[PDB]
């Protein structure tokens, strides 16, 4: 939600040497962006799950959750599986996708 | 004006006779004298150990020397006093020293060049500092180079020099033309860093750091106050009698 | 002195009543005198710290006596801290033309801090005294009298 | 000795720059407003004699023991010795005025002045109670408008009294 | 340091008195100059840049031999045209300095003060800076009477040096 | 080194596997000789700013220039004020264990800060490095090693 | 105060009050071979005095390059003087203190109240000593010299010498 | 500025939109005034590049200096080779007329290569300054108005 | 150091060992950084002997009362002049580096001393921790534990 480098000007230099050449696509570059130690100190560590969950929805999906039961299914996964079970279900979807 | 006020001499090597002249040592300074001319040699070192005594040898330079007065002594028609007179007089100074050092400081800068001796205590300095403020620096200096401690001792037509310090500093080299307290204003202590570790651990330093509040701001203010409180009374409690102290009506 | 009108006006339903316009312009013109008498007190503002000491410790000698609060140079550094304080608050209700400013940082719970400190407020009432007398023998006598004024509001609150 | 032209030189000395467009537009102003400077200097001048006894009849007359027997300003050349130096403070505040910064009134006038105060025995704090009498006569005729022409010169009359502010400030 | 309102000061200090007219008078003078004055300190400034490199190459026209010869002193070598562009870059600087405080008090101090005694020691010879500044003097598109103002301070520069 | 261990087993829905508390149980062990480090170079702190403005302006004496940053007394005191706190930020760092108290206060934006100030980073780099020689000098062989780690890693992280 | 080789062995032998033995005369007798040697010597640094102290010039304000940069201590032209009048002062005075073999007469004049002076004026004490090091490097690399003079053994001189310095420095710093 | 407008419209799905449209007519007819910029930097390259390193090694002697980078004539070559560099990606930048084809080639990556040649940056940014200034004192104010433009991009870009 | 080292020597019948000449040298070699602790101390002889017995009657008001011993401005005065004769004796046992110069002439006999002038010896004591305290803040850091140390031997003496 704000440029990290221009800014703060700290960044994973390691993962934009792979997107610029094309050894992993975008679809695998947000998920390796996500679950990271450097999103992991912003927006994993000061907020709860069921507020980590919209701001995951907003950051990946580009938008808020649409019904009751989408925040209890991704709730359910997030609670099973950490901050990188939630990106993997977030990132692999159908609406992501499309 | 005012006469001088009396000021306590302390004492000092040079109110001492010091007998004989065959006995004193070589580091007795050469006595140069305009009478005993016999060459140009002896012109040229009247001239410059003149300039010596009143420029701490460093300054004399080329643009400080008063060609012309140093073209009046070779001629003779100006005394050697006269001519200490025109360097001493001369903005060429002024602004070496003058206004450099301070009315106490100059007492004691210009005693060591022009009279040869240090000033007794700070009384004496503080005797004359009078003397420059109403008469201005060159009424002082007139009043030095006419007064009779400098005509006895010297002369007409003698060089200065210091008189016997047998066991002391040399009188240009202890003392610069300008001291500590106005080092900031000539010098250039503020730009170099060298000085600035010193300053950083230094007592004043900690006063300034310190944000506003703290009664270790206020702590020069409390020593200049005084006001210190009496004792507790005496006279014993006990007594007292305060049964009948009380005052009716 | 306009939040003093303004939630004067403010407790009733009605506007500002023009009477208190009247006030408000009227402190608007008097302003450039107020500020001029900050001025002359803000820039010295040591000298009067001093003389307020001089005068308080010639009064009252017990403060420097070692049963009192103000014994040795860390308490009475602390002390003239405090009188600097109050010359402070005094500049700002001088400035703000009306003593709300200055209540509300220096008077409205003293008496029990000071009483919580073991320090006398008659003491420091006396302090405030001989701020006003150094105050008045620095300005004239209009000014004088304007600054009087708040030191007098300070020197009753103390009491 | 310093100045106004000569002290924002010495500091652009230090940094080793040439002078700023804005320096030279604020010198300009000190150009503009020179001939209102000289013409208050010249009136504390010419009243200079008659500062120095009118602040004697209060500098004397508000702490009676002074010239009562027993005080330092009791004999005669000790009552000479603070009117030839109460003249002095009008003689080194106006050559501040004169050269608008007090760097020339720092180096003379107040450098020593503390350390002679106590040497001697007289009391530092009743010279700075009647030389803020001096600033209230000085300010007052530096102000008033005889057959001159109509100016503002407050400015001046603010950094008049910030002279003898300093010059009571070194005393007590 | 000398000024035309300090050589007022200086003077009446020295005899002890007040301000007279006569040091009062000398502080008038000064100002009708100064707003001359400190319309050459501008046109020196906003020229600075091409006025040092307009002199420290028109040097190296008249002395050709100063960067050929292999010397400390000789600017043949990069560090010694470094040391070019400093020095005679330092005398713009005094020149701007003397032109603002109306009299030749910082030119005095800073730059003639001992200038004997420094070139005959590092063997500069005068003759470099003085052909430097009478390139300044031809070349700084002034005009008028703020041109006869920085045409006298570089002369006096001239003066001392030789 | 905990918050650390504490995030990184946070992230994953798993506790802390007991590797994990090894090496908490390691650092727990080591901590007195990390808290003899610290107040060695806490009592010293005077002399380590220094050597390291001693080295840094015979270094680099562009600072000392007047085209520098740090020329004049008030830049040069603002100058071994920074070293200062980098030397703080060194002892904090000592302490716990791994560099993140002191990349939190002192890493994390102190590129764009030194470019919006003027001055250069290398030449702080440098004057950390310096500290890193005095601090060298004053400790043993195994407290030097360990010390100009985390003296390492801000000299790294100005750079 | 002005002493010798040859009269500070006097001085302490008047302080004890006896007649100067055989072993210090034959002590003094090493001096007068040792005398020629230093005369060919000491001529050469004063022949070479101007050519030293602006090489020591060259270095001295080229390491530490603020100190004539505008704000240090030598940047004006009567403070640069100011400096290399008296860098020869240190010259004027280590010349005759080899000259007279013993460095009683060099501790009055630059040793006695210079670093007094040295911090009342504002100049750096320690920037003086890294440059007077500079003079030492170059007054015995001179002296030391194969070309005009007969071989001799001047090893023993030397030391003297290259001494005068360190205490020139000492005092200062 | 054709390349900047056409990946700024096909990031949206939307065509060019004709006020770009415009934007690049105007560009169209002030080329031949770009042309006759460029082609008089172009001729003239060597005595910028002469002029340039006259202004830094008499702005900063430090490269002369054995200590810093330029030093001696070979490092001093790779110096004025540096500069020579910077006005012809300039002149690549004022025909472009947008600063892309030189911030990709001189810019983009600069920091890092600098700090892993040793050279300071700052001395990078006032060489590129004084071919600024040599630049404007080359051509007519128009044009030294245009051509200062891409100059101070490059001179903002190093810093 | 030494006239111990020597009677130490001279109990037993040989010569000083190589530790004690070891001990010499280093003695000799600290020698220099003492006379400057003596110099500061020296130089600070007023305002330490003041804020010392200021806070020895913030801390104990039993002797400036009136059953007390230092009742009166005369009795005050010999109390700052006993804190004064004992940090003179401490400026001489940090230049000696022996604590016989501070045992022979002001600890040897003082319990027997005090105790027939009336005067409490715990009080004295308090007042030699309170120099040590000032003493200890004025100078440096190490060099304060250098000073606190004698002083530590006068107060642990004292009781
Ligand atoms: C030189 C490497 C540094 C330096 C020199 C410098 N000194 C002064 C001022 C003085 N120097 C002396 C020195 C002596 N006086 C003595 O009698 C002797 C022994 C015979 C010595 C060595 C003294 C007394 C002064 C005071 C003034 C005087 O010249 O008489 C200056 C001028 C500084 C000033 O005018 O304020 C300079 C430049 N300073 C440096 O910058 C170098 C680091
Ligand atoms: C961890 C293992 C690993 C490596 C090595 C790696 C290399 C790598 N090097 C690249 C480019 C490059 N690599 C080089 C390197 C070189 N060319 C030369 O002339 C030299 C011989 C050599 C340097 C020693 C250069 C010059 C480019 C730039 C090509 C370009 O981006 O236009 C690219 C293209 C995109 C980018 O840099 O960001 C990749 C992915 N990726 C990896 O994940
Ligand atoms: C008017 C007040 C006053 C006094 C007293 C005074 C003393 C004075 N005594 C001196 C020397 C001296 N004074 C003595 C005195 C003594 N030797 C002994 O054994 C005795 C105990 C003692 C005399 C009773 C000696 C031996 C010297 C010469 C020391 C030397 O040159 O090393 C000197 C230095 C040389 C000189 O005489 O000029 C002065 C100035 N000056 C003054 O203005
Ligand atoms: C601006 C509003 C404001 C007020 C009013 C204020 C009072 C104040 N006075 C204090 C102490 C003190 N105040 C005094 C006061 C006095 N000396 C006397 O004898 C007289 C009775 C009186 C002044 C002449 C003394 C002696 C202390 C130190 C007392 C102690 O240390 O226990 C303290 C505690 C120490 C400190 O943090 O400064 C506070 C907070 N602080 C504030 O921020
Ligand atoms: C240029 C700056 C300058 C000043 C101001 C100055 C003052 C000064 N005033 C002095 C004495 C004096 N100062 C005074 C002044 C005063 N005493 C009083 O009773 C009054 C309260 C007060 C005047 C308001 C008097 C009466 C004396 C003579 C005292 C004596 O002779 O013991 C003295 C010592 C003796 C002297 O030479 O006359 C100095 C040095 N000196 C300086 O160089
Ligand atoms: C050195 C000898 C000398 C003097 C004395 C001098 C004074 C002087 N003051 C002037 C103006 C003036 N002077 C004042 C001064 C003031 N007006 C006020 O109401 C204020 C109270 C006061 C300042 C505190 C004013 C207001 C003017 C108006 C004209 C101007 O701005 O110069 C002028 C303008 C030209 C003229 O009057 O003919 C002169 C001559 N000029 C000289 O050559
Ligand atoms: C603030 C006023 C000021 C100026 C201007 C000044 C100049 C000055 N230039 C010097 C040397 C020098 N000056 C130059 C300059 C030149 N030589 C040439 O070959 C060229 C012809 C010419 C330049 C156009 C050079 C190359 C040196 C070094 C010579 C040497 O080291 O022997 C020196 C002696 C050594 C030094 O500290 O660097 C001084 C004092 N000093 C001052 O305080
Ligand atoms: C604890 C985290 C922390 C950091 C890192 C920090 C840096 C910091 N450095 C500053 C200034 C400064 N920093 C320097 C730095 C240097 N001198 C040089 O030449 C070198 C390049 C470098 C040190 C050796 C200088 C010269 C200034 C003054 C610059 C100015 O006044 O513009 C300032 C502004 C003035 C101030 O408020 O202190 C900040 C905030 N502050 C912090 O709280
Ligand atoms: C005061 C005027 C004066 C001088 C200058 C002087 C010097 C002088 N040096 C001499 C010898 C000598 N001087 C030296 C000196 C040295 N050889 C080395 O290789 C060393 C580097 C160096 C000493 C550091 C030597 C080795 C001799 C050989 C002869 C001898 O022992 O005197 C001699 C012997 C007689 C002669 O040469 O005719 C003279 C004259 N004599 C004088 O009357
Ligand atoms: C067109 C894009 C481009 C850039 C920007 C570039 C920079 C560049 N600068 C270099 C060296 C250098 N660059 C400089 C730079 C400077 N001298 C100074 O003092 C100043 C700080 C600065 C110029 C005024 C120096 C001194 C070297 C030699 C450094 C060395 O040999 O280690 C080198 C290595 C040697 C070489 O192969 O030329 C490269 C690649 N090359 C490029 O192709
Ligand atoms: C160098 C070694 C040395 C010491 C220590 C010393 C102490 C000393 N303390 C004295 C009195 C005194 N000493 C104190 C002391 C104190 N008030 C207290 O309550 C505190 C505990 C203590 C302050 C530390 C008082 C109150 C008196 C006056 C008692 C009297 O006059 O009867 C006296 C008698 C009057 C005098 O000659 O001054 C001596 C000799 N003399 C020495 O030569």
């Amino acid at each position: 939600e704000r440029d990290i480098t221009r800014a703060y000007s700290l960044s994973i230099s390691d993962l934009e040497s792979k997107v610029k050449n094309g050894d992993i696509s975008m679809k695998e570059f947000v998920r390796r962006l996500a679950k990271s130690p450097l999103y992991q100190k912003q927006f994993y560590q000061p907020f709860i799950n069921s507020r980590v969950i919209e701001l995951a929805f907003r950051h990946i999906l580009g938008r808020g959750p649409s019904s009751r039961e989408e925040v209890q299914k991704y709730f359910s996964i997030i609670s099973n599986g950490g901050l990188p079970a939630l990106v993997d279900a977030l990132v692999d979807s159908a609406e992501y996708s499309d | 004006a005012l006469p001088l006020l009396q000021y306590k001499p302390s004492s000092q090597n040079h109110r001492v006779t010091s007998f004989g002249a065959a006995d004193q040592n070589e580091d007795t300074p050469y006595i140069y004298r305009i009478e005993d001319v016999s060459s140009y040699t002896d012109i040229q070192n009247i001239i410059w150990a003149s300039y010596r005594q009143v420029f701490s040898e460093h300054e004399i330079l080329k643009f400080n020397r008063q060609k012309t007065l140093e073209s009046q002594v070779k001629n003779g028609s100006i005394s050697v006093r006269d001519f200490i007179r025109g360097l001493a007089k001369s903005e060429a100074f002024y602004r070496l020293v003058v206004s450099v050092n301070n009315n106490y400081r100059l007492v004691d800068i210009t005693l060591k060049r022009l009279l040869g001796r240090s000033s007794y205590n700070k009384d004496e300095q503080i005797a004359w500092s009078i003397v420059i403020g109403t008469k201005g620096f060159s009424g002082f200096v007139d009043a030095l180079i006419d007064s009779e401690e400098y005509t006895k001792n010297f002369g007409e037509n003698i060089v200065p020099y210091q008189r016997k310090r047998m066991e002391g500093r040399p009188h240009n080299l202890v003392t610069p033309r300008y001291g500590e307290d106005f080092q900031e204003k000539a010098g250039t202590v503020q730009t170099d860093w060298r000085f600035t570790l010193d300053k950083f651990y230094s007592r004043k330093s900690q006063e300034k750091q310190l944000r506003e509040g703290d009664p270790r701001k206020f702590a020069d203010l409390a020593a200049s106050v005084g006001n210190q409180g009496n004792y507790a009374q005496r006279i014993s409690a006990f007594d007292i009698d305060y049964l009948n102290a009380v005052p009716n009506r | 002195i306009v939040t003093k009108s303004i939630v004067n006006a403010d407790a009733e339903a009605r506007y500002l009543s023009p009477g208190e316009l009247d006030r408000i312009k009227s402190f608007v013109a008097g302003g450039q005198q107020r500020l001029r008498i900050a001025q002359a007190l803000t820039d010295n503002r040591e000298r009067l710290v001093k003389q307020a000491g001089d005068q308080l410790f010639q009064k009252r000698p017990d403060v420097v006596s070692p049963g009192g609060n103000a014994y040795g140079q860390e308490m009475t550094a602390t002390c003239l801290r405090d009188l600097d304080y109050y010359l402070r608050l005094v500049t700002y209700g001088i400035v703000a033309g009306d003593v709300t400013p200055i209540e509300e940082i220096g008077v409205i719970g003293v008496r029990e801090m000071y009483k919580s400190l073991g320090t006398p407020i008659e003491a420091v009432g006396e302090g405030v005294r001989a701020l006003k007398n150094a105050a008045s023998t620095l300005l004239s006598a209009e000014d004088a009298a304007e600054a009087g004024s708040y030191f007098d509001y300070v020197v009753g609150a103390l009491q | 000795t310093l100045d106004v032209f000569t002290k924002v030189v010495s500091q652009a000395d230090s940094r080793g720059e040439f002078l700023s467009n804005e320096q030279l537009d604020a010198l300009a102003n000190v150009v503009k407003e020179g001939n209102k400077r000289l013409d208050v200097v010249n009136r504390i001048t010419s009243n200079a004699s008659a500062i120095v006894t009118n602040a004697a009849r209060a500098l004397f007359e508000e702490q009676p023991q002074l010239i009562a027997p027993g005080g330092n300003a009791y004999t005669n050349r000790r009552m000479a010795a603070c009117l030839r130096d109460m003249e002095i403070i009008l003689r080194y505040v106006t050559y501040a005025i004169l050269a608008g910064d007090a760097s020339v009134l720092d180096d003379r006038c107040l450098n020593g002045l503390r350390e002679t105060y106590q040497a001697l025995g007289t009391p530092g704090s009743s010279v700075a109670v009647g030389v803020q009498k001096m600033k209230d006569a000085a300010v007052g005729i530096a102000n008033d408008p005889n057959g001159i022409t109509k100016g503002d010169c407050s400015q001046l009359i603010s950094e008049v009294a910030s002279y003898f502010d300093r010059a009571a400030a070194a005393v007590g | 340091v000398k000024t035309p309102i300090t050589e007022a000061i200086a003077a009446a200090d020295t005899q002890g008195r007040f301000l007279g007219n006569t040091e009062l008078q000398s502080a008038r003078g000064r100002y009708e100059r100064a707003a001359a004055s400190l319309e050459a300190a501008r046109g020196l400034t906003s020229n600075a840049q091409r006025l040092i490199d307009g002199a420290t190459q028109a040097v190296y026209q008249k002395f050709p031999y100063t960067t050929q010869t292999p010397g400390p002193q000789f600017a043949a070598d990069s560090r010694g045209k470094s040391k070019c562009a400093r020095d005679v870059g330092h005398y713009l600087r005094i020149i701007t300095y003397s032109l603002v405080a109306g009299g030749t008090g910082p030119l005095d101090e800073y730059l003639i003060a001992g200038l004997a005694e420094i070139n005959s020691t590092f063997d500069l010879s005068p003759s470099w800076y003085v052909e430097a500044l009478k390139h300044i003097k031809a070349n700084h598109g002034l005009s008028g009477q703020a041109a006869n103002e920085a045409n006298t301070y570089i002369d006096y520069a001239i003066n001392a040096l030789s």
